[PDB]
């Protein structure tokens, strides 16, 4: 059955979600909410840039600048090693 | 492996983006003993990182500044 649950990818996916929740929780609240709403980690629905800007009360260029800075912060190795081994 | 010897992720990661010129100075010089300064600095220069300490050097949005300019009137 070449399309079954491989029983180690499921537990690896659960540990990946746990580690991603940890690394996202070690940030600022506004940046973490922006990243979650941008990549759809809340409820599986990705949100638009103007939608995040509307619900957080700032402009879209401010939102995308905060997103770029937060993506740099996550790309930094100090936060990035424990997720670098997963991929 | 050599992970606890790696000076990037030894301590708190929020230090390396502190917005004071004197706070990040020990963060920049703490990568003096880093074993992977060449590849880290090379990746940081090629992918144009806009923030924080990278390869034992600070970064603006595109390039390398020597020391970050403090808040206030600069010295004549
Ligand atoms: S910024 Fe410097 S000290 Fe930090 S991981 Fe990269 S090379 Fe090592």
């Amino acid at each position: 059955d070449s399309e079954a649950v491989v029983a180690v990818d499921a537990v690896s996916f659960t540990l990946l979600q746990d580690q991603l929740q940890s690394v996202l929780d070690t940030l600022s609240e506004r940046e973490a909410g922006v990243v979650r709403l941008r990549f759809g980690l809340t409820d599986g629905q990705p949100r638009t840039l103007d939608e995040i800007g509307q619900v957080y009360g700032v402009t879209r260029e401010r939102i995308r600048q905060i997103e770029s800075k937060t993506m740099s912060k996550l790309r930094h190795p100090s936060r990035s090693q424990v997720l670098r081994d997963y991929l | 492996q050599r992970l606890p010897v790696l000076p990037c992720h030894v301590g708190d990661p929020d230090l390396w983006f502190a917005d004071t010129p004197a706070g990040l100075e020990v963060a920049k010089t703490l990568c003096v003993s880093c074993p992977i300064r060449r590849q880290c600095l090379a990746a940081a220069l090629q992918r144009a990182e806009p923030w924080g300490v990278w390869g034992g050097e600070i970064f603006d949005q595109g390039s390398i500044v020597s020391h970050k300019r403090p808040r206030g009137r600069p010295r004549k």
